[PDB]
């Protein structure tokens, strides 16, 4: 198997328009509920559409009311999500998951509670809203001087993701990469740092090695003790 | 709407000993049928979501019995009779009386015996002066838990909105942290004053003890 | 119980095409209640009709058991719909009376409407929010019902010397006749209108008829449409009559009364929507004429439950 399968995602520039499609295998499709359910990067789950069984009662959040639309075909056995038009801020992972059901008729005129038991979930496909693309230049590390630590400074790239390795891959002991943050500017960035016997300073040296794809970059950096 | 809180808001655990998380609405979830409109949803990190427990107590099949759901009307607790290190999660919390709600989360990591950070702290170096900006950057490394404040102090002065923090995952061998705050000034106003430094208050530290550098 | 928290339909239809037996209510009836209900129902093009509606029917109904069963006032009073069922109202702004609004929400009890028995006129009644607007079945068949829904309540005072009257201020008199011809010569290719008082029959129709305090007062209209005003803007007085007999607005047959005490009986009314009918037949002309007749009651009701329309309730729609 029972599975559900999601395509669609990508970037898009704001005013922009998307479709979203989780293709259903293994289920009676036409007897369950469908929800949409995004995530934020760093914030937490958040609730977007449902629809019922037989494409009706259709709930949207208010983030998400006016702009996206919540089409079906119980035949095709897929799902149909419209996004548009598109904010900043909508730049989430979104995830089809089915969801039983039980009508009732105490809100208002009939209302069903569409979602209460989401069992089987997507893959999940993100969604990224921004505005151009640009390189990732790692500028410079220092490490001014018990047993200290020093490591690289990747600013000003885009878009996610991007690749860091000491030394080419030789060094792995105790070495951080940060999950990136996203700038007020609108580019991402990020650091990466080692700690290092402070021992093995001015003898071998350490070379961190990054790699923006999207814009097909590798840079080596020398870390130099007190520059 | 309908307002829906957590807590605690994060709970390490122990691999064995039980543990309990609770989940407030604003409003009753009753509907007059006797069974209560919430869902108890688990996100295991990188995979997607999975569920716990549907209409007040009942549990999905194909989850284990340990996982005990509780509580009716607007207070709910989900209790776990024995743990291991499968459940290094997310617990979210859902309402699905009117609309659909989830929660804000309920982070939950390995109990360690608490350890303190070793700050560092770097210059923005004269090529990034020469560019056009300047980023200074604050290191926490291998503490726990993961409660830490970094405020950023220039010439004693506090700083406000213009620095941007980033914590790692509990580190596999060692269930610890890392975190790294940068600060972001104007390619000029960096050297217009002398004294920068950061402002670190870990649970671990009696003292904020904290580093500093000149021009 | 202030607040709903989800107020918009979205999805296929819910609801189909029916009637069923509505409930009055009012502050027999049941207590109104103090939390109405609505929900608009987004990207719904609607079509409704106001003279093959199954309502007006079981208003009838109710006015008569309301006058079989009986001091004495109009009472704003609802209509509620049992459960299963909803009652649609079309919100547009200038509904031409039948075919399409395009905005369009669903209540469960109407609104307060007082049920006004009277002809020619129509008092006591809720004005449109934009401009005069025309109601009729059919713009062809002269032998059909007028309503001009007006845009400004005219306050009316029939007053009894304790040979009767009424009295009205006839400037906006004569504003609001010239704004109706305005409308009329719009919705006639632009042709000249002119007015006359209503022809044969009973004085039912020829004399502008109402209810009052008990009493009923039939009422010359001759100086209301003397087109040499279109005098006239002062404030002008109708001589009317207390006639205490009448014709049974009750079913069939007659009923009788009392004569009445020597004390002041007086009803001030706001005049809201007017009744008309059309003559024809020689045409030909550059001419509209127009008296005043409609006759059946039944329109008044129509002119208030234009808006409303029930249907059943059930999920699985289809488009
Ligand atoms: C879509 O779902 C609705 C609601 O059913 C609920 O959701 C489903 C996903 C399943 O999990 C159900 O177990 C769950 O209750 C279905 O609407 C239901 O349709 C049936 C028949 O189609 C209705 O049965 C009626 O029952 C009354 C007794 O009260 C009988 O007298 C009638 O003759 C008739 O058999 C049932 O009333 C109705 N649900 C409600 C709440 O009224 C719907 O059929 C389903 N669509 C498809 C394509 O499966
Ligand atoms: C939404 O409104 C437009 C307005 O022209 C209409 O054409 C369209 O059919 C509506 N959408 C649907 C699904 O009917
Ligand atoms: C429909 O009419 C109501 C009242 O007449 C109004 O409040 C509402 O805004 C209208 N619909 C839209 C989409 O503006
Ligand atoms: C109904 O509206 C149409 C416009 O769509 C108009 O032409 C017609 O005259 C209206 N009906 C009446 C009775 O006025
Ligand atoms: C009648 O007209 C008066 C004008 O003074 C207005 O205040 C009142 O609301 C109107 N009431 C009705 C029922 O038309
Ligand atoms: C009434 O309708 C007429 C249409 O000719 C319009 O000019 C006038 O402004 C309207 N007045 C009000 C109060 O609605
Ligand atoms: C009204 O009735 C006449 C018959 O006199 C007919 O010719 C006309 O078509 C009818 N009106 C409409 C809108 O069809
Ligand atoms: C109705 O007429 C009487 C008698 O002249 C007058 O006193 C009263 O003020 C009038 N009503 C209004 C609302 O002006
Ligand atoms: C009658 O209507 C005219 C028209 O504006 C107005 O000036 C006058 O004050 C009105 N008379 C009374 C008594 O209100
Ligand atoms: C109304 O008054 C006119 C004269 O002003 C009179 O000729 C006519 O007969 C009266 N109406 C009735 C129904 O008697
Ligand atoms: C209209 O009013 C004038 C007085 O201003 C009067 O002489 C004339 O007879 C009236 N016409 C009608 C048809 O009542
Ligand atoms: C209309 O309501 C008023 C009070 O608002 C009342 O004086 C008048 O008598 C009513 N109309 C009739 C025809 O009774």
């Amino acid at each position: 198997e029972v599975q559900l399968v999601e395509s669609g995602g990508g970037l898009v520039k704001p005013g922009g328009s998307l479709r979203l499609s989780c293709a259903a295998s293994g289920f009676t499709f036409s007897s369950y509920s469908m929800n949409w359910v995004r995530q934020a990067p760093g914030r937490g789950l958040e609730w977007v559409s449902s629809i019922s069984n037989t494409s009706t009662y259709i709930y949207y959040a208010d983030s998400v009311e006016g702009r996206f639309t919540l089409s079906r075909d119980n035949a095709k056995n897929s799902l149909y999500l419209q996004m548009n038009s598109l904010r900043a801020e909508d730049t989430a992972v979104y995830y089809c998951a089915r969801a039983n059901q039980h009508f009732d008729w105490l809100l208002s005129l009939l209302g069903g509670y569409h979602y209460y038991g989401m069992d089987v979930w997507g893959q999940g496909t993100t969604v990224t809203v921004s505005s151009a693309s640009t390189k990732g230049p790692s500028v410079f590390p220092l490490a001014p001087s018990g047993t200290a630590a020093l490591g690289c400074l990747v600013k000003d790239y885009f878009p996610e993701p991007v690749t860091v390795s000491w030394n080419s891959g030789a060094l792995t002991s105790g070495v951080h990469t940060f999950p990136a943050v996203l700038q007020s500017s609108g580019l991402y960035s990020l650091s990466s740092v080692v700690t290092v016997p402070s021992s093995s300073l001015g003898t071998q040296t350490y070379i961190c090695n990054v790699n923006h794809k999207p814009s097909n970059t590798k840079v080596d950096k020398r870390v130099e003790p007190k520059s | 709407d309908i307002v829906m809180t957590q807590s605690p808001l994060s709970l390490p655990v122990t691999p064995g000993e039980p543990a309990s998380i609770s989940c407030r609405s604003s409003q009753s979830l009753l509907h007059s049928n006797g069974y209560n409109y919430l869902d108890w949803y688990l996100q295991k990190p990188g995979q997607s979501p999975q569920l716990l427990i549907y209409l007040g107590s009942n549990r999905a099949s194909g989850v284990p019995d340990r996982f005990i759901g509780s509580g009716s009307g607007t207070d709910f607790t989900l209790k776990i009779s024995r743990v291991e290190a499968e459940d290094v999660g997310v617990f979210y919390c859902m309402q699905a009386l009117q609309a659909v709600g989830f929660g804000p989360g309920t982070k939950v990591e390995i109990k360690r015996t608490v350890a303190a950070p070793s700050v560092f702290i770097f210059p923005p170096s004269d090529e990034q002066l020469k560019s056009g900006t300047a980023s200074v950057v604050c290191l926490l490394n291998n503490f726990y838990p993961r409660e830490a404040k970094v405020q950023w102090k220039v010439d004693n002065a506090l700083q406000s909105g213009n620095s941007q923090e980033s914590v790692t995952e509990q580190d596999s061998k060692d269930s610890t942290y890392s975190l790294s705050s940068t600060l972001t000034l104007s390619k000029a106003d960096y050297e217009k004053h002398k004294v920068y430094a950061c402002e670190v208050t870990h649970q671990g530290l009696s003292s904020p003890v904290t580093k500093s550098f000149n021009r | 119980c202030d607040n709903l928290w989800v107020t918009v339909y979205y999805g296929v239809p819910v609801w189909k095409d029916a009637d069923t037996t509505l409930f009055c209510a009012s502050d027999a009836c049941v207590p109104t209640d103090p939390c109405p209900q609505e929900i608009h129902l987004e990207n719904v093009t609607e079509n409704f009709n106001m003279w093959k509606n199954n309502m007006v029917e079981q208003m009838q109904e109710d006015v008569i058991s309301l006058w079989d069963q009986s001091s004495f006032d109009p009472i704003p009073i609802h209509y509620c719909t049992p459960a299963g069922y909803v009652i649609l109202k079309c919100n547009d702004k200038n509904f031409n009376g039948t075919g399409p609004c395009k905005n369009v929400s669903s209540v469960q009890c109407t609104h307060g409407i007082k049920p006004v028995v009277s002809t020619q006129l129509l008092l006591n009644g809720s004005l449109a929010e934009e401009e005069i607007i025309i109601r009729s079945e059919n713009l062809t068949n002269n032998a059909k019902t007028i309503i001009v829904h007006l845009n400004k309540s005219v306050e009316i005072n029939c007053t009894r010397p304790s040979k009767a009257y009424c009295e009205i201020n006839g400037t906006k008199w004569n504003k609001v006749l010239k704004q109706v011809t305005e409308k009329l010569k719009e919705h006639f290719n632009n042709k000249t209108i002119i007015f006359q008082p209503p022809s044969g029959g009973d004085l039912e129709i020829t004399m502008h008829s109402f209810n009052c305090r008990g009493e009923f007062f039939y009422c010359n209209t001759t100086q209301l449409f003397n087109n040499t005003c279109i005098g006239c803007n002062g404030t002008i007085t109708l001589p009317c009559k207390i006639k205490q007999i009448i014709n049974m607005w009750q079913g069939t047959g007659q009923a009788m009364y009392a004569p009445p005490i020597d004390g002041k009986i007086n009803c001030v009314s706001n005049i809201t929507g007017i009744l008309l009918t059309r003559d024809g037949g020689a045409n030909n002309t550059s001419n509209e004429t127009f008296r005043p007749g409609g006759g059946n009651i039944k329109d008044n009701w129509r002119s208030e439950l234009y808006k409303y329309k029930v249907v059943q309730i059930e999920p699985l729609g289809i488009a």
